[PDB]
């Protein structure tokens, strides 16, 4: 490994994603294959490319060293194996969705999805999301309200 | 495909799917049907092009028949009909012999867009650097 | 209110205008 001069970058970089981010998910990759990463990188791909991460770090000692910053709801995620996912642009989006759909294709556990932060809380798969731009679901709420 | 089971790739040919000395039998003999790669392959052959290198995987269990898959061409080979020289040395690579087309390497690599990890299609180029410094043949960039 | 006077603007408008707006049209009514 590297000394501190390197354990600091994995911090100053990874914590300015939290400081400058959008949504957060969860997942434990016990059996995390590489067809695994391959896929989810195309997903990050659709979800821009390299706007996304997953930098395995669940050393509390790392991606909690980014938490007493923001998201101190994660002192509780960080135990055991974890795969932290941050969003920069994009809706508070679909990121959420396929992690459940992925891991529900066996694709290993999902930490039961211990969940995360947009609010400041816990678990439950939501597509309360990428409807986003479904302001059309407030366009159809126009003419249909005007007519009916 | 979320589960591999059987795959042997021995670059075939399009214009007539009916070999015998190169592959022929050895392409289908363990629950595989020699009768159906001339019924099925050529059904996915003429839409594109014919004659040149075709690696391939098939869907044979022990289920009599099957369904054929397609693939992609080798990448250092697109430096033959897609560059110049067709060997790679002549003076063993104690001598840096080859010679490149910088324009090519991107769009000629890009032709292999469906089988690479780089998000940045420029990245997919940077891979072809070493794939094309495979001898020490410098590119006139 | 005037329905046409709220269609001519309600087919043509910006973006982030809406993004900090229709996370809340859901609130007054629904």
């Amino acid at each position: 490994m590297a000394l501190n001069l390197q354990d600091k970058q994995a911090i100053v970089a990874e914590v300015s994603e939290v400081a400058k981010g959008a949504l957060s998910a969860v997942v434990a990759d016990s059996r995390g294959v590489t067809v695994d990463k391959m896929t989810e990188l195309r997903k990050a791909g659709r979800e821009a490319g390299v706007y996304m991460r997953v930098v395995r770090n669940t050393l509390l000692r790392r991606a909690v060293e980014g938490t007493p910053f923001e998201c101190l709801k994660d002192a509780f995620v960080g135990p055991t194996l974890i795969a932290y996912s941050m969003e920069h642009p994009g809706a508070a989006a679909r990121l959420f969705k396929e992690f459940a759909k992925a891991n529900a294709k066996f694709e290993v556990k999902a930490a039961a999805f211990e969940g995360e932060l947009i609010p400041a809380s816990q678990i439950d798969r939501l597509a309360t999301l990428p409807t986003y731009e479904e302001a059309i679901a407030r366009l159809m709420a126009t003419m249909k309200e005007a007519s009916a | 495909a979320k589960k591999v089971q059987a795959y042997v790739k021995l670059q075939v040919a399009a214009g007539m799917a009916n070999p015998s000395p190169p592959v022929g039998p050895a392409l289908g003999q363990q629950g595989v049907n020699i009768m159906e790669f001339c019924k099925a392959f050529n059904a996915k052959t003429d839409s594109i092009e014919k004659g040149l290198p075709i690696p391939v995987v098939i869907t044979v269990y022990a289920d009599r028949s099957f369904t054929f898959v397609t693939k992609t061409p080798p990448a250092a080979v697109l430096l033959k009909k897609a560059a110049g020289i067709k060997s790679g040395s002549g003076k063993p690579n104690k001598d840096k012999v080859g010679k490149i087309s910088r324009a090519q390497l991107q769009e000629i690599a890009q032709t292999k867009a469906a089988d690479m990890t780089g998000a940045d299609i420029e990245a997919m180029t940077r891979s072809i650097e070493g794939t094309a410094r495979s001898m020490g043949l410098v590119v006139e960039d | 209110s005037i329905t046409k006077d709220q269609i001519i603007e309600a087919v043509a408008a910006m973006s982030v205008m809406d993004v900090v707006e229709l996370i809340s049209a859901m609130e007054e009514k629904f």
